[PDB]
C-alpha cells in the first residue's frame, strides 16, 4: 500500500525518516576507525610522544 | 593482510645490487592460491 502523506497531517502520521547504523566486527582487520590527535612538536624538553 | 612490493632499474637479472618496496594498503581476508599475468596486444580479440 502506498503513504498518503499531507501537511495537514499531526506529528504521528507525518513523514518520518529514520536510519539505522549497525556495526560489524568479523575476524576481518578494522578498516574504519574514528579520528584522533592533539599539537605540540614540543623541543629541548623531555616530553611524553 | 595484503603484501605486493616493486622497483624499476635501468640494466635479464644482472650481477647488481637492489631492494624492492611494499606499494599498496589493501587489508583483504583471501586464501590466495592463484597467479595470472595480463598481457596486451593490437590483434584486438
Amino acid at each position: 500500500r502506498s503513504y498518503g502523506f499531507r501537511p495537514t497531517y499531526g506529528v504521528g502520521h507525518q513523514p518520518y525518516r529514520v536510519v539505522v547504523l549497525s556495526f560489524e566486527l568479523l575476524h576481518a582487520p578494522a578498516t574504519v576507525c574514528g579520528p584522533k590527535k592533539s599539537t605540540n612538536l614540543v623541543k629541548n624538553k623531555c616530553v611524553n610522544f | 593482510y595484503f603484501k605486493i612490493y616493486s622497483k624499476h632499474t635501468p640494466i635479464d637479472l644482472p650481477q647488481g645490487f637492489s631492494a624492492l618496496e611494499p606499494l599498496v594498503d589493501l587489508p583483504i581476508g583471501i586464501n590466495i592460491t592463484r597467479f595470472q599475468t595480463l598481457l596486451a596486444l593490437h590483434r584486438s580479440y
